[PDB]
RNA sequence: GAAACUGCGAAUGGCUCAUUAAAUCAGUUAUCGUUUAUUUGAUAGUAUACUUGGAUAACCGUGGUAAUUCUAGAG
RNA sequence: AUUCAUAAUAACUUUUCGAAUCGCAUGGCCUUGUGCUGGCGAUGGUUCAUUCAAAUUUCUGCCCUAUCAACUUUCGAUGGUAGGAUAGUGGCCUACCAUGGUUUCAACGGGUAACGGGGAAUAAGGGUUCGAUUCCGGAGAGGGAGCCUGAGAAACGGCUACC
């Protein structure tokens, strides 16, 4: 409901050829809408695609109503994937969070490794014909 | 006792057991590079010779050359060392090894056949294997192959052709050393860069030559005018 | 303590880089290079906390590993490099230039120059003497050195350096009514002339100075940075406000009368 | 893109306050009394060459010890 | 401020190094030969400078204690000459020699429920008390000692030995 967007402190940012600013919601009746919500606003007004918006840190003012935020316009994909790391692309779905094990567990492989020189096969045939 | 024997000339290694411990003491007291003689050895060995490589002892320790001890000592190795292998740069180890000196105490004695008796042992003299890479330095290349200094060693080296089902090709090593026009014109390259820089620096010294001579020349007519 | 430190801890940190206390327990540490550690803004700070052309050192790591930034017009990628006084930087995929530059409140503010300025600098003659082979030499305060310099030059002295051949274009001699502007002390950021100068043998030699408002002010020679020949004519660009220092109220007064 | 060789780092950091009373430390000096990887400047034309050799790892292969980030023979 | 820098001469050296390395583009010249050539660079290298360090180092400044008044000097204590060792100065160590050095203006010895400092608490003023601990400096890795590697460690998530 008469919701709006409305910008500070616009910094052009070629050199990661992105542009920065501040943005702010000025929502009532509302307690506050999606980032991607916003991304979708931001997209109409300045004509530019979905994957190319990027926003975050959005806090609200004592009283309810009125945001704050930080967002980035890149101009591609290309250039959005560039410039960005993997958390805000798991976020909007320009990425996948990979399958990693636990830190513990990567932790203890690595140092389970340190117990073997030489290739792993070599460690494996040898430990096995010694075990006939 | 098993006994280690190998057979360079083939590439091939056995190992066989001996337990009649009345039919290993042609061994005893014997040191490490030592050869001896097959004949008293079994019945498969007659005219065999065999060069003592080395050993490992009932507890598994290995045997070092030139500690002359029947028995086991400790020492502190360093790298270069036989035995060991330093985890840090610097590292030294107090180690156990197994004297140079052959006695019953040996779990294991290691043996080169220095030459072949007159039988077949069934996978130790009849059979061969191959070196499992070939030459990768252009010279050693020349050298084996027989080629001349100006033969194209580029497509004679030896390729190995691993068969995935389909799509089979050859692998072959990189030969290093090999010249190419890219190395001669590194070379030009470094040797016009010393010939560019030494002219500068002479043209630099002439000049500074000439501002000391014209700094002189106002100075004798600036000390002229008092 | 076994061996050269390699971190910076915040609070130790010149307080000139302006760092927020409450950011994290550490501070960029700058390289070793042409400046010293305290006297020298490293590049991170100069590309994250002054033109905000990046959001943390990350970013700063990817602008830089794309050549877009530059030091006296070389390429420099280190992110910890020591940029320090008279140092130029260029930023051509932005299209704008830089020059380190004292402001009066005595730290680096952000000094924008032109393409034709950022081609040229200043330094001071810290010694002369005979290297290998006779050949005389003169080095400077960045850590340039320079063969076969004027045969008149001597130490306390300023060059003029075009940054692309690593040439002296011009020089000043230094003596009285030489425009200046201190290095160090309390008396930083602030740009004078010379008024005389005391010869100390042994201790350290003092020098006498003036603003363009009349006001001596004495600062150790060490500290005395030649940018001209005479009053109102720098060889460099300078900051909003010509390095002349306004008391608080006098600041407060301005202040007032600018918003209205 | 494993392994291994080579190079670099591992002398930073973090923890603690036991020792320590002209010692440590603080401000202030000195190196015309020394070493200094790195960084950044410079800087060497000096009176078989279409580019020299031989080792070893990685690797396949025989193993030994109850056991260790143990290693030995051979190609 | 120098026997400084730099330069010269005569000789010396188990001869230091003055590039047998690597990636992408592949251009221009013809006297058309797998020709002569040459663009950004990687890495490396002697010396000097610089920077990051280090090691020494001047002057002044520490709590309680005399039921601690003399202390140091055999086996270095204070100094001189010569050497050795060190990265380098220096009793740092050795040889010979001299008999010196500190102290009631508190040496030396003993205590510390003592790491030092920036600081903290209370505070009319002057003071009193605290500071293991967010920063700086030092020291240690169970206790002791000795080393390897390396520019840099007497390193302990390095080694060696004893307890």
């Amino acid at each position: 409901d008469a919701v709006t967007i409305r910008t500070r402190k616009v910094i052009s940012n070629p050199l990661l050829a992105r542009r920065q600013f501040v943005i702010d919601v000025l929502h009532p009746n509302r307690a506050n809408v999606s980032k991607d919500e916003l991304r979708e606003k931001l997209a109409e007004i300045y004509k530019a695609e979905k994957d190319a918006v990027s926003v975050f840190g959005f806090r609200t003012q004592f009283g309810g109503g009125k945001s704050t935020g930080f967002g980035l316009i890149y101009q591609s994909v290309a250039d959005a994937k560039r410039f960005e790391p993997a958390y805000r692309l798991v976020r909007y779905g320009l990425a996948e969070k990979v399958e990693k094990a636990s830190r513990q567990q990567r932790k203890q492989k690595k140092n389970r490794d340190k117990k073997i020189f030489g290739t792993q096969r070599r460690a494996q045939k040898r430990a096995a014909r010694r075990n006939a | 006792m098993k006994l280690n024997i190998s057979y360079p000339a083939n590439g091939t290694q056995k190992s066989i057991d001996i337990d009649d411990e009345h039919k290993l003491r042609v061994f005893y007291e014997k040191r490490m590079g030592q050869e001896v003689e097959g004949d008293s050895v079994g019945d498969e060995f007659k005219g065999y010779i065999f060069k003592i490589t080395g050993g490992n002892d009932k507890q598994g320790f290995p045997m070092k050359q030139g500690v002359m001890h029947p028995t086991r000592v400790r020492l502190l190795l360093s790298k270069g060392h036989s035995c060991y292998r330093p985890r840090r740069t610097g590292e030294r180890k107090r180690k156990s090894v197994r004297g140079c000196i052959v006695a019953q105490d040996l779990s294991v004695l290691a043996l080169s056949i220095v030459k072949q008796g007159d039988n077949e042992i069934e996978g130790l003299t009849d059979t061969t294997v191959p070196k499992r890479l070939g030459p990768k330095r252009a010279n050693h290349i020349r050298k084996f192959f027989g080629l001349t200094k100006e033969d194209d060693v580029r497509d004679f080296v030896v390729r190995r052709e691993v068969t995935k089902g389909d799509k089979t090709y050859t692998k072959a090593p990189k030969i290093q050393r090999l010249v190419t026009p890219q190395t001669l014109q590194r070379k030009r390259a470094l040797k016009a860069k010393k010939v560019k820089n030494a002219q500068q620096q002479r043209d630099a010294a002439a000049e500074y030559a000439q501002l000391l001579a014209k700094r002189l020349h106002e100075r004798k007519e600036e000390r002229a005018e008092i | 303590a076994r061996g050269p430190k390699k971190h910076l801890k915040r609070l130790a940190a010149p307080s000139h880089w302006m760092l927020d206390k409450l950011s994290g327990t550490y501070a960029p540490r700058p390289s070793a290079g042409p400046h010293k550690l305290r006297e020298s803004l490293p590049l991170v700070v100069f590309l994250r906390n002054r033109l905000k052309y990046a959001l943390n050192g990350r970013e700063v790591k990817a602008i830089m590993m794309q050549q877009h930034v530059q030091v006296d017009g070389k390429v420099r990628t280190d992110t910890t490099y020591p940029a320090g006084f008279m140092d130029v930087i260029t930023l051509e995929a932005t299209n704008e230039h830089f020059r380190l530059v004292y402001d009066v409140k005595g730290k680096f503010a952000v000094h924008r120059i032109s393409a034709e300025e950022a081609a040229y600098k200043l330094g001071k003659v810290k010694k002369v003497q005979l290297g290998k082979k006779g050949v005389p030499y003169v080095v400077t305060h960045d850590g340039r050195t320079i063969r076969y310099p004027d045969p008149l030059i001597r130490a306390n002295d300023t060059v003029k350096i075009d940054l692309a051949t690593g040439k002296i274009d011009d020089f000043i001699k230094f003596d009285t009514g030489r425009l200046v502007m201190v290095t160090g002390g309390r008396n930083l950021g602030r740009v004078g002339v010379i008024v005389h100068r005391e010869k100390h043998e042994g201790g350290f030699d003092l020098v006498h100075i003036k603003d363009a408002l009349e006001n001596t002010f004495v600062t150790r020679l060490s500290n005395v940075f030649v940018i001209g020949t005479e009053a109102g004519k720098p060889w460099v660009s300078l900051p909003k406000g010509k390095g002349i220092k306004l008391s608080i109220s006098e600041e407060r007064d301005r202040r007032r009368a600018q918003q209205g």
